[PDB]
């Protein structure tokens, strides 16, 4: 993966999201 | 008999591009209470004692590792792998909490072999340094795959087959940051964890890779990477954040779910104090994950007691590069995976389904 | 059946028996997956081995498989009453066969002594040939061992057509009937001085003869 | 493809290690190239495999090697079991294809033929056809030249030949050279020359007969 | 213990079609590999098709490729053949069967269900006296389907030596079974017999009689 | 084991079929071990015919393409080979070879010659060569057909001094040779010698050399 969760969880850290398959990466 | 009878054809037959429904082989006993055994029993057919390669002098077909139906496939197969044997005690996914039982099963990877259905063929690119994509000049044509084990982990590639020749970049387009670019190495280095039995923190565990071997590997991955990038300094960091599962080094080692620090691993300066010795990755078992399977998590028992051990050796890595920084003099790339089709895709892109007729 | 087995085998109780099962190099020499099954009349099939040589729980000990070259060897000792089944082998044989059968073994158990058959043959009834047509009953009761070669002649020559004989089934006896059935026009039929059935029974030959 | 062996006789003495190779046209691959050892009335003999790799059964003497284009089938220590002739095959590429062969004769010091010479016999004669054979006989090396003459106007296309498979004890040769005509026309004529070219023959030798006898 | 119930068997024409489903329980049924094999009514076993375990890969014979499939509904614990385009040599007894690998042999079958490809229709039989030349008399029963039939002798009442016969199908897809009791050749035009043969089948009944 | 045996010496008129037979034994088998290769009379090894796996078809030599069918009976473990249309220079030893890992024929079968003529089967005339003036003397056997002719000496007596010559194929399509024994000048009328030639079918011709 849900990107919604990840971009919102990454923000957190001052980074944009992306899916990396079912998992978030942050960059 | 004796493992392979290699052959010779020239002109006929026609064939084009298809996809097709592949089968999978194994040399699984059924007598075997490991779950891969017990599968791939069932799941696949006894492997082929007599198999054929038929090398398809003078032809040039061209490859795409990126768009390749068995990865597909593989993947649809080891998730059932997956569903039937580590089965967690709770899993949290469709607005659902599963209650299932999990029961501590015997877990080791074994080879499978994808193969083609009557009607159709694989076609193989022996090409020795052969990227994934595009024109290959030594076409061969198999019944099925080599043994591939579904060793499903993030960051490094473990247990893989190795490049024969040079060590080679694979990427779906390597000017684009955002794809994920897989380094087929061409000599191993093993990693060798272990979680030991204290008789206590359960979850400390630990792997040791021999840093002497590594950063030479490391530093020729370095020098492949310099060629691809106008002779930049390559350059390595830790991965910018993320999930624990491609933020560390993750990947099922007899059962268990391990999660290791891969800071050590990427360490330029060695690239000479300390450095060439042993490198010892701080690792931690973990029962609540997150699921490489479809979206949601998971949790499974506590770990077994005794010596955990595995020792994988390291046949690719998987790295992401940065971007934005081109302008600069410098290239970044960091540790990634995620996606478990990308290791498929280490294995079978040397591989291409073809119809006859 | 890409599997040989022998269509028939017979032992004396107490002794052992040996049915083999001969196949290609590309099955039964590249696998280790020879199953065996026993079939006794109107029941599923029963796994006696399995991969060559391993015999399922609660199966008689006496039943062993082996194998050499392309040719496997289910072998039965101190042989009983019980075992007259028939008995079929099965390989592995790569992707596309799959999976091939031999044609089967009857197995049966002696004891009981050679006995031809009590032949009977009727001619077609007037009732029948008012209707037009003409069948011919030739009865076969009463012999052992219960295979029958059953052989029809017009006159002098033989004849191939309107032949419908049946597999001999066995009697509350314990021993075999069978059955034939020659079809033939009003036309035929009086067209030739005779007609015979004739048995061949283990080298015997009972003929029974009608005519107009 | 194509493939060739130069030369196509070798003649080396016993224990004599000098050695012959295969050639081949558009390069045959991998290295993925046998040999056989062909004696005469016998089926071909698998030697060597891949380019050195040696089958069962055969005792060294036989080596062999060779890569891109060049495949040198390796002598060394020759016996007396093998003088024959050795074949030739790429696997890899289009049609499998064999090689025209290269004999290894025994070589000796040479040796003229003993001219021996046959009129026809009565028997053939009473049907209407003459054969005169002419024997060369315990000769070599193998060439030698056998023109016939029939009061000397030389003769051609009427007289085959063949010859001896080397013999072992003495490793000389024999040939027969049967000069066939008609009866008609070999009573029409009277001397029947058997002139012989060879080697250790200073003046070519001539045996003869006329009508009988 | 392993249970396999086979169902949805039955008569059907050539071309038709039929779907046939087993029911799996005492075993994890979505972990075994399964199968179907098939028996002629007299013949040998036949590899029809298997299904690995999660039912991704599908197996078949070539003598039945692209007319009939495999499947499994691992949530039902199920195993399905679908049927199409059925022929005459299709006609078998259709077993289910638990795998010991995919490939391998079958441990466990059900007792199977038999599938009648055959175009043909019900009938009476066509009913004919075959009568006496010590002595033997006996009776036809000629072109009938389905089996079986019921067929006594006078009022069932006499049975000295009654031997009515196996039953024989035709190359025809017709059954034609006779009837046969022994008397002794002074009964003969005094005494009357009768074999009153009826076909439930249909409800077709003769009361015949057989004189020499 | 593994070994190759192959069906009998065929003779066959011109624009015609031949069909030989290898049976293998003691090893494994398939379609794809037995390769078939030829030899014509004193000439080199040539190539013909294989079978492709996977594919799986046969592949030939081109100059047989539209004439040859490989074929494999995997039950009986028989390889056959068929050549049709012959012609005069079909006439070879034809071998069965079996492949092996790679393509490069370990077991040989014992050959197999096929002779396509369009002559007849004939017993040959045998002919004395007379001494005159060691001391040359011989048999010519001449108009036989097909190979092979057997040739002895005083039944088996005479073996040092003989060169009985290979046959040569006369341009009517029977064949000719000559045996020869060398003996001492002195012994012609003391000592006998006859010569035993032995075609199939199906001559034995027992013949004497006085002078
Ligand atoms: C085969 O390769 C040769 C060069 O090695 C060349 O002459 C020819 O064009 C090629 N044929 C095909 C069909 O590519
Ligand atoms: C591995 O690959 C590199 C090319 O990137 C090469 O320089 C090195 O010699 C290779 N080493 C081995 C052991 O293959
Ligand atoms: C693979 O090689 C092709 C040219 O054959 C090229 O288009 C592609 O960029 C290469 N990929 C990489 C990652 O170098
Ligand atoms: C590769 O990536 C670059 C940068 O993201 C982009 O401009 C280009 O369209 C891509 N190339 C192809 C062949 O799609
Ligand atoms: C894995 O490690 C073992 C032991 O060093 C070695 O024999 C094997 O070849 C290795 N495989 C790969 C792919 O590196
Ligand atoms: C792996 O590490 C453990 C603990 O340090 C050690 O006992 C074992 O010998 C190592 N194995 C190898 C193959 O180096
Ligand atoms: C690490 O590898 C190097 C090179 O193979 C070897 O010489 C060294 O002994 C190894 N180090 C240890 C601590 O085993
Ligand atoms: C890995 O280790 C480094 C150094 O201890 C630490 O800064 C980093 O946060 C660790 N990564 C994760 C994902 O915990
Ligand atoms: C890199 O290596 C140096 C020298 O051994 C060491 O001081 C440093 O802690 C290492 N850093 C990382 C991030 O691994
Ligand atoms: C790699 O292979 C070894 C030996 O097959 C095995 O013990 C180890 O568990 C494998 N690695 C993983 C991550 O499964
Ligand atoms: C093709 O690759 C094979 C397998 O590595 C190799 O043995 C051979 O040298 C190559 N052949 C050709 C014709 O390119
Ligand atoms: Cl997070």
């Amino acid at each position: 993966x849900n990107l919604h969760f990840c971009q919102l969880r990454c923000k957190s850290l001052g980074l944009l999201g992306r899916c990396a398959x079912t998992y978030c990466a942050c960059v | 008999s004796d493992n392979l009878w290699v052959t010779v054809y020239y002109g006929v037959p026609v064939w084009k591009d298809a996809d097709t429904t592949l089968f999978c082989a194994s040399d699984a006993k059924a007598h075997e209470t490991e779950v891969h055994n017990v599968w791939a029993t069932h799941a696949c057919v006894p492997t082929d004692p007599n198999p054929q390669e038929i090398h398809l002098e003078n032809v040039t077909e061209n490859f795409n590792m990126w768009k390749n139906n068995m990865v597909e496939q593989m993947q649809e197969d080891v998730i059932s792998l997956w569903d039937q044997s580590l089965q967690p005690c709770v899993k949290l996914t469709g607005g659902s909490v599963i209650k299932q039982a999990c029961p501590k099963i015997s877990f080791d990877p074994i080879p499978i072999h994808y193969c083609t259905p009557a009607g159709y063929v694989i076609l193989k690119c022996n090409d020795k340094n052969f990227n994934g994509t595009g024109p290959c000049k030594n076409v061969s044509s198999v019944q099925c795959t080599h043994g591939i084990k579904p060793v499903v982990s993030t960051q490094l590639l473990l247990n893989g087959s190795l490049a024969e020749e040079e060590i080679i970049i694979r990427s779906e387009n390597l000017t684009n940051n955002a794809k994920t670019i897989i380094v087929h190495l061409n000599k191993s280095v093993e990693i060798n964890c272990t979680r030991p039995s204290n008789g206590g923190d359960i979850r400390k565990a630990y792997c040791e890779i021999n840093g002497t071997k590594w950063n030479k590997v490391l530093k020729q991955v370095t020098e492949k990477l310099k060629e691809h990038f106008n002779n930049k300094t390559i350059i390595f960091q830790p991965p910018s954040g993320g999930d624990l599962e491609i933020t560390m080094h993750s990947f099922n080692c007899r059962g268990e779910f391990f999660y290791c620090n891969t800071t050590q691993l990427f360490n330029n300066t060695c690239i000479m104090k300390g450095c060439n010795g042993t490198i010892t990755l701080p690792c931690k078992i973990k029962q609540i994950i997150n699921m490489w399977q479809g979206t949601g998590q998971a949790m499974y028992a506590p770990p077994i007691d005794g010596k955990i051990n595995c020792v994988s050796n390291i046949t690719g890595i998987l790295l992401t590069r940065d971007g934005g920084a081109n302008n600069t003099s410098n290239e970044t790339f960091r540790p990634g995976g995620g996606n478990i089709k990308d290791n498929w895709r280490s294995e079978l892109y040397k591989y291409k389904v073809v119809q006859i007729e | 059946s890409a599997l040989t087995q022998p269509a028939s085998v017979s032992g004396s109780p107490g002794q052992s028996i040996t049915i083999s099962c001969t196949g290609t190099s590309s099955d039964v020499g590249s696998y280790n997956f020879v199953s065996w099954y026993q079939q006794h009349p109107g029941k599923a099939p029963k796994l006696m081995i399995y991969e060559v040589s391993e015999r399922p729980s609660g199966i008689s000990n006496r039943f062993s498989g082996s194998k050499s070259g392309n040719t496997a060897s289910l072998t039965i000792s101190g042989l009983q009453a019980e075992d007259e089944a028939d008995y079929y082998c099965s390989s592995y044989a790569g992707s596309t066969t799959f999976r091939v059968f031999g044609g089967g073994t009857k197995l049966t158990v002696r004891g009981q002594p050679k006995a031809a058959p009590s032949v009977t043959l009727f001619p077609p009834s007037s009732e029948e040939l008012q209707a037009n047509k003409a069948t011919l009953v030739c009865l076969i009761s009463d012999f052992y061992p219960g295979a029958v070669t059953v052989a029809w002649k017009a006159d002098s020559s033989p004849v191939k057509a309107g032949v419908e004989t049946t597999t001999p089934s066995k009697q509350s006896n314990n021993k075999y009937a069978a059955s034939s059935y020659l079809s033939l026009t009003p036309e035929q039929w009086k067209s030739h001085r005779s007609y015979s059935c004739q048995v061949t029974h283990e080298g015997s030959t009972v003929e029974k003869t009608v005519a107009p | 493809i194509v493939l060739t062996q130069s030369p196509g006789t070798l003649s080396m003495s016993p224990g004599e290690r000098a050695t012959l190779s295969c050639r081949a046209s558009r390069t045959v691959s991998s290295s993925n190239l046998a040999w056989y050892q062909q004696k005469p009335g016998q089926a071909p003999r698998l030697l060597i495999y891949d380019v050195s790799s040696r089958a069962t059964g055969i005792p060294d003497r036989f080596s062999g090697r060779g890569s891109g284009t060049d495949f040198t089938l390796t002598i060394s220590r020759l016996e007396p079991e093998d003088f024959a002739v050795y074949y030739c095959q790429q696997y890899g590429t289009s049609p499998l294809t064999f090689g025209g062969g290269t004999k290894v004769e025994i070589k000796r010091t040479v040796a003229a033929p003993s001219v021996f010479i046959f009129p026809p016999s009565d028997e053939q004669l009473k049907s209407g056809t003459a054969s005169v054979v002419c024997l060369l006989n315990n000769f070599y090396p193998r060439e030698a030249k056998v023109q016939w003459k029939v009061d000397n106007a030389l003769q051609s296309g009427n007289s085959q030949e063949s010859v001896t498979e080397q013999d072992s004890k003495d490793s000389t040769y024999s040939l027969s050279s049967t000069l066939t005509l008609s009866k008609a026309d070999y009573e029409k004529h009277k001397v029947y020359a058997c002139e012989v070219t060879h080697q250790g023959l200073s003046s070519p030798v001539t045996k003869s007969f006329n009508r009988g006898e | 213990e392993v249970q396999l119930v086979e169902s949805g068997g039955g008569l059907v024409q050539p071309g038709g079609s039929l779907r046939l489903s087993c029911a799996a329980s005492g075993f994890t049924f979505s972990t075994y590999a399964m199968s179907w094999v098939r028996q002629a009514p007299g013949k040998g076993l036949e590899w029809v098709s298997s299904i690995n375990n999660s039912g991704r890969n599908t197996f078949s014979a070539d003598s039945v490729k692209g007319r009939f499939t495999i499947s499994r509904d691992n949530s039902k614990n199920t195993l399905f053949l679908v049927m199409n385009s059925l022929r005459a040599e299709d006609t078998a007894v259709y077993y289910c069967a638990k795998d010991l690998r995919l490939g391998g042999g079958s441990d466990y079958w059900g007792q199977g269900t038999l599938v009648t490809v055959s175009s043909a229709s019900t009938k009476g039989p066509s009913v004919f006296p075959l009568a006496p030349s010590t002595a033997a008399l006996g009776c036809l029963v000629k072109d009938y389907f389905p089996e079986p039939v019921t067929v006594s002798w006078n009022s069932g009442a006499l049975t000295s030596g009654v031997h009515t016969f196996p039953a024989v199908l035709q190359s025809s897809g017709l059954y034609s079974l006779s009837s046969v009791v022994t008397v002794p050749s002074s009964s003969l035009g005094t005494q009357t017999y009768i074999c009153n043969v009826n076909h439930k089948p249909s409800n077709t009944k003769v009361d015949k009689r057989v004189e020499p």
